[PDB]
């Protein structure tokens, strides 16, 4: 497919020249030498190489000698040149045939494009077969057209609530294709990083609170609505903002100002204080919280220090419990609580009650979300068995009797072996409070997001060891050899029948990755010599695979991934700080565990009317309770007038921030050298031909 | 339910026309007030 006559004509556009392709333009009307609309060697239009060069001047012969256009337009919008558009808009594809022209001009995020199509009316279809990838192209094509920031800007009146719900649909859309998850997630990660960009264009504090005050009305303040959406979509980089993180330190730091003069012992001496100082400062909120103290806790910083005094007068007092100079005399089933368990009983109640409470405002939806949620319900699980196997001792033990003797399978041994559990727990419990601590934080983030890892390496951990424990006990199944081995097991005195049931087996075989575990388990009662080789070689076998392979790539496996987690690492504990600072900025379980189940003032007035709503009651709340004119539009409209201004200014310093910042600081490529290349050459022809 | 009891106020098909002055007297202008009902029976529905 080649020719000599227009070859020159696609030869004289390509170089710019003007008076040869209008001459060739002119002379194809009246013989048909020449196939206008033809195709180069490497697959070029005339119209289309014009295009590719920003040469508008030929660009408007070729249009007003109908050259043939057809999908030119994309290729204009793809080189994101104006001119040519603009002059192509007053008028086999390479492309999939699904793209229009505005989603193609929304995958180049070019401002100028965007706006003309949308004043032309363009649309773009909104996602939720017998063929899969072409559905699938159109659906990651229609997401990354309206995923990009200039889109966001003409369209989506309100930008934050766009990029948020955004964000959320592909990060719970990159598992369900689970085929182009690199795709999807990188786009999440677009429009997170556009909802933070967007916010930072904040450029006084009045024009940030409005944006973090902000929800819908519909009827039903200033209690940061938007930041509280923003940690509901796991908006981690839009909470990380410097000047966001101004304001939530400003609000959390009111009850004095500064917090700069501390040091290393400045700040000690005065949270010391305070966390001797709760139990008062608690009552002082619990009955007079009028003027005097009880806006002292109500302020964030003080809740959260007499929170964690709270928690370490409960660890005090449980490493206390273990004491002589307080325990009862062992040698007595079922022994009423000691006056330390006294004490104790409290805190288990008000934790409970506070896990409770926190269940009903989430509603086990993000309850399961926090692992740290997960491991205190269980802990209070465990207390609520130890009472329970607490008090059934006591209803017949009777005591009196030495604990050498007691039955195996006790209620008050159990309820002691649960009740040592629960302590493991709630002293590990206090590292969530280390993300507050600037330190701390970070470093318990890693902990946390490598713990995954950790699971998954352990699972096939496991897999090996109940392979190995397999054959051990098929080998070493008969030799029972329990004639003069007292206290048989492995945690004996000589490591006697390490081999010798399935139980016994997995155990032994979990110690020796520690060491702790001898040699001479593997001998047998007999000269068995083969056997006792075999055994040990399966051992060895095991240990090598443990200690050498398995560990080793244990430790690789975690050194790439903290190499992967410390890009955001700061980002990530901050949202980790925020999510615990919100924890105490509500007005909600101001009181700590101790000082939470003593009931309120009124005590009978709010618990026994939500407890009517199984009777006719229940509608007894939105007829006479509610009997006003609800005058409050006036001020939702003007507060959403004013929200709005915000927003049209934010978006156009964004605007302004990403032409100047983006488009005009990328590199410089080859095309462009092309074009300014072709813009010399068109001007030597006409100068030629004006002499 | 629990329906029509706020109708209390002076009237009867409720317009705009009234109400301006109704959040006026007891409150503090045109282009934000008339967005209040932004018609008959609706304002006692869909409130919950
Ligand atoms: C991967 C499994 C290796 C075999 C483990 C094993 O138990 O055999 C050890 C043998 C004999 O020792 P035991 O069978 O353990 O008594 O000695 C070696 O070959 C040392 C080689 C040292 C290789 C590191
Ligand atoms: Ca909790």
């Amino acid at each position: 497919e080649l020719s000599t006559q227009e070859k020159s004509y696609l030869s004289a556009v390509e170089k710019g020249d003007y008076a040869s392709v209008k001459l060739a333009l002119e002379e194809a009307e009246i013989y048909f030498k020449i196939n206008i609309n033809c195709i180069d060697p490497l697959g070029r239009t005339a119209l289309l190489i014009a295009i590719e060069n920003e040469n508008l001047e030929i660009i408007e012969l070729l249009l007003s000698f109908n050259v043939y256009v057809g999908d030119a337009l994309l290729h204009a919008i793809r080189k994101e040149v104006v001119g040519a558009v603009e002059l192509l808009l007053n008028h086999f594809s390479d492309f999939t045939p699904d793209i229009t022209p505005i989603i193609l001009a929304a995958h180049t995020n070019n401002y100028e494009i965007i706006k003309m199509l949308v004043q032309k009316g363009v649309s773009v279809p909104q996602p939720h077969d017998v063929d899969s990838l072409r559905h699938s192209r159109s659906r990651l094509n229609i997401y990354k057209a309206l995923a990009s920031p200039s889109l966001i800007a003409l369209s989506s009146e309100d930008p934050f609530l766009t990029a948020f719900q955004l964000s959320w649909e592909l990060q719970e859309l990159s598992k369900v294709e689970n085929e182009f998850k690199a795709e999807y997630e990188e786009l999440s990660h677009q429009c997170k990083h556009f909802a933070k960009d967007l916010l930072d264009q904040t450029r006084s504090s009045r024009e940030l609170e409005l944006i973090l005050n902000f929800r819908d009305d519909m009827n039903l303040n200033n209690e940061l609505a938007r930041l509280k959406l923003a940690i509901k979509y796991r908006q981690k980089e839009f909470v990380a903002q410097p000047n966001c993180q101004q304001l939530l330190a400003s609000r959390w730091y009111d009850e004095f100002p500064g917090w700069r003069r501390r040091h290393w012992a400045g700040k000690l001496i005065t949270c010391v204080f305070i966390g001797l100082m709760f139990p008062l400062l608690s009552l002082c909120y619990l009955v007079a919280p009028k003027s005097r103290y009880g806006l002292f806790i109500r302020k964030p910083f003080i809740k959260f220090i007499c929170h964690t005094a709270s928690y370490l007068t409960f660890l005090f007092l449980l490493l206390l419990a273990s004491q002589h100079i307080v325990s009862n005399n062992p040698d007595r089933q079922g022994p009423k609580p000691t006056t330390v368990e006294w004490m104790i009983l409290p805190w288990v109640l008000g934790f409970i009650w506070t896990e409770i409470k926190q269940m009903w405002d989430g509603g086990f939806q993000d309850y399961i979300h926090d692992w740290w949620n997960l491991m205190d319900f269980v802990m209070n699980s465990l207390y609520l068995a130890t009472i329970s196997l607490k008090i059934v001792a006591y209803v017949k033990y009777s005591g009196c009797k030495p604990r050498d003797t007691w039955e195996m399978w006790h209620p008050t041994l159990v309820a002691e072996a649960v009740f040592a559990i629960a302590n493991i727990f709630s002293s590990l419990r206090l590292i969530s409070l280390f993300t507050a601590n600037s330190h701390l934080g970070p470093l318990q983030i890693s902990l946390g997001r490598m713990l995954l890892d950790i699971l998954k390496f352990l699972f096939i951990y496991c897999l090996v060891l109940l392979a190995f424990a397999n054959g051990l006990n098929q080998l070493y199944f008969y030799y029972e050899n329990s004639e003069g081995m007292t206290c048989k097991g492995i945690r004996c005195e000589r490591q006697n029948n390490a081999f010798s049931t399935l139980f016994e087996t997995l155990q032994s075989l979990f110690w020796s990755i520690f060491g702790l575990i001898s040699l001479y388990v593997t001998n047998v009662k007999a000269d068995h010599k083969f056997t006792e080789f075999v055994g040990a070689t399966m051992f060895g076998t095991y240990n090598v695979i443990s200690l050498v392979v398995l560990l080793n790539m244990l430790i690789a496996m975690m050194n790439n991934s903290y190499q992967h987690i410390a890009d955001h690492a700061d980002i990530e504990w901050k949202f980790a700080r925020t999510k615990l600072w919100m924890s105490y900025f509500e007005e909600g379980g101001t009181l700590p565990p101790p000082f939470n189940i003593i009931p309120s003032p009124k005590s009978i007035c709010y618990l026994i009317t939500w407890i009517k709503v199984h009777v006719f009651k229940r509608r007894s709340k939105r007829t006479e309770t509610f009997g006003t004119l609800g005058r409050r539009a006036a001020e939702n409209v003007r507060l959403n007038h004013q929200y709005q201004e915000v927003l049209r200014n934010l978006v156009k310093r964004y605007v302004a921030a990403m032409i100047r910042d983006a488009k005009t600081e990328e590199g410089l490529t080859e095309e462009n050298f092309k074009e300014l290349k072709q813009d010399i050459s068109s001007f030597r022809y006409e100068v030629i031909g004006m002499m | 339910e629990e329906i029509r009891e706020a109708f209390r106020v002076f009237d009867g098909y409720i317009s705009a026309a009234e109400l301006r002055h109704v959040m006026t007297n007891l409150g503090e202008t045109d282009e934000e007030v008339d967005e209040m009902i932004r018609n008959y029976e609706e304002f006692v529905q869909m409130m919950t």
